[PDB]
């Protein structure tokens, strides 16, 4: 297949900015290549096709350039529709493929995360089950890490991460980190730690509890 | 690897310090470069970051538009370019590698400080 | 809207669905060759298949030839897929789109979970644990089937600070997620509204902060 890569992954933009996301083919397209934009929770929305020819209705601060295996979308100066998942796609030959995206989301000041632990609640400790969850609330920029730590113990395997979109009116993230144990497992142990670390943070912050205390 | 924070010193409100982050050792191109500073009796606060280049550079809220972060790859060093100071800025400066590649703020290596004061 | 898609939902493993996609009159359907472009949660786009304009020639993504049909009818402006041998991978919102128009897509679920209504824990805070003038609160909303379900904070006049988190599907089936809000810590009425829909379920959990 046609395999398709885009870059960077991410990029950070102000309203005014002018932007340039490229995408490279494995094999030579030479101009079959369509863009598309995508905002969370819609169909995505043809750019350009032809990787140059800007689609009817789509306002000209969009324009690509490029042939055979190297591609690029411009936008000459951001506005606040732009903040979406763009995709390039090669139209040259079946399977039809697609670039993994490119996120471009609002920039802003740094902002560490406040964190949050709470310990499993009684009534789900009944059931068999403990969930403990670790809240990074409001950072930016959305790089982060969370490690869990149980009587020092680093822990493996036992947690799944959720993120939230930037925020509607800060511009921030949000995330949590949950760690399920047996009930079993969970009453061996004192300490439950949730360790973060963050580009605005000096050093890494640790919120903890001792199961069994107050 | 060690760094060296230099370019402190004293200047009246609305003048300008040029400070310079240099690194001895191993090459730092790869690893993103932030500034903190300290105040007297106050904690350790982010300040700014370069991360590679073609990677942006991220501000604190309190330096916003007065100062610039910016690197210099051929001579291993950062730049914090601080125009419009103010008395509030008074710290000791220090810079910091983030050890991991992917941004997540694992500074283990950190430079002694340099003294910066504003004032009439 | 000129293409709206139907015939997803619920369905479990080695099951089969016939998706089918409605053109709007003026969307001269039949000059267009037409696909079907799915994308899973949290994941990019991946084109399923595509039917030439006079319906001459189909074209298949390999991981759903001999399992996938796509055909068409001129006359009646619509696109059908059928999908049989289904497996869970096949989640997916599911896309019926000309190259310049896209549909806002139809969710298929693959899985062999029974719907089940969600449990609702509270994630409290302490007098221990909340320090300074913020505190946080939550639910952990836990083992629910299938997506999604809505969570409002004092029946809507909570909104201000609130994250709720996008699911997880555990290994287990189930989905989870937390809701929480930070709020000043010397107000410490909190509760979370858990709606399900697909179960028709629904439970208000009281946050209550435990005092030391």
């Amino acid at each position: 297949d046609i395999q398709m890569t885009q870059s960077p992954s991410s990029l950070s933009a102000s309203v005014g900015d002018r932007v340039t996301i490229t995408c490279r083919a494995s094999q030579s397209i030479r101009r079959y290549l369509n863009w598309y934009h995508q905002k969370p929770g819609k169909a995505p929305k043809l750019l350009i096709y032809g990787a140059s020819t800007l689609q009817s209705g789509v306002p000209s601060r969009f324009s690509g350039s490029g042939s055979g295996t190297d591609f690029t979308l411009t936008i000459s100066s951001l506005q606040p529709e732009d903040f979406a998942v763009y995709y390039c796609q090669q139209s040259h030959s079946a399977p039809l493929t697609f670039g993994g995206g490119t996120k471009v989301e609002i920039k802003r000041t740094v902002a560490a995360p406040s964190v949050f632990i709470f310990p499993p609640s009684d009534e789900q400790l009944k059931s068999g089950t403990a969930s403990v969850v670790c809240l990074l609330n409001n950072f930016y920029p959305r790089e982060a890490k969370v490690q869990w730590k149980v009587d020092n113990a680093l822990q493996s395997g036992n947690s799944q991460e959720s993120v939230t979109e930037q925020d509607s009116k800060d511009s921030t993230y949000s995330l949590s980190s949950t760690l399920t144990l047996s009930k079993a497992d969970y009453e061996k142990h004192k300490v439950y730690a949730c360790e973060v670390t963050h580009q605005g943070l000096s050093s890494p912050v640790t919120k903890s509890f001792n199961r069994g205390e107050c | 690897v060690q760094l060296q924070e230099s370019g402190g010193g004293l200047v009246q409100p609305g003048g300008s310090l040029r400070l310079s982050c240099a690194a001895s050792g191993r090459t730092i191109s790869s690893y993103a470069m932030s500034w903190f500073r300290q105040a007297p009796g106050k904690e350790r606060e982010f300040v700014a970051t370069a991360r590679r280049s073609g990677d942006g550079a991220f501000y604190a809220d309190s330096v916003q538009g007065r100062f610039t972060v910016s690197r210099d790859n051929a001579k291993n060093t950062v730049y914090l370019q601080m125009n419009s100071l103010k008395p509030e800025d008074t710290a000791v400066y220090y810079c910091a590698i983030d050890s991991d590649t992917f941004y997540s703020g694992s500074y283990d290596y950190w430079g002694q400080g340099t003294q910066v004061t504003v004032s009439s | 809207v000129q293409l709206l898609e139907s015939g997803g939902g619920l369905v479990q493993p080695g099951g089969s669905l016939r998706l089918s996609c409605a053109a709007a009159s003026g969307f001269t359907f039949s000059s267009y060759d037409m696909s079907w472009v799915r994308q899973a949660p949290g994941k990019g786009l991946d084109w399923v298949s595509t039917i030439s304009g006079g319906g001459t020639y189909t074209y298949y993504q390999d991981s759903v030839k001999g399992r996938f049909t796509i055909s068409r009818d001129n006359s009646k402006n619509t696109l059908y897929l059928q999908m049989n041998s289904l497996r869970a991978e096949d989640t997916a919102v599911y896309y019926c789109a000309s190259m310049d128009y896209w549909g806002q897509g139809t969710t298929v679920t693959v899985s062999s979970a029974s719907t089940k209504g969600p449990s609702v824990f509270p994630l409290a805070p302490s007098s221990k644990s909340t320090s300074g003038g913020t505190a946080a609160l939550g639910c952990l909303v836990k083992d629910y089937f299938p997506e999604p379900v809505t969570v409002s904070w004092n029946s809507g006049a909570l909104t201000s600070g609130v994250h709720t988190f996008p699911a997880v599907l555990q290994s287990s089936g189930l989905y989870s997620l937390s809701s929480v809000v930070t709020v000043p810590s010397s107000s410490l009425t909190y509760i979370c509204n858990v709606n399900h829909k697909p179960s028709n379920t629904k439970v208000d959990k009281k946050v209550e902060p435990k005092s030391c």
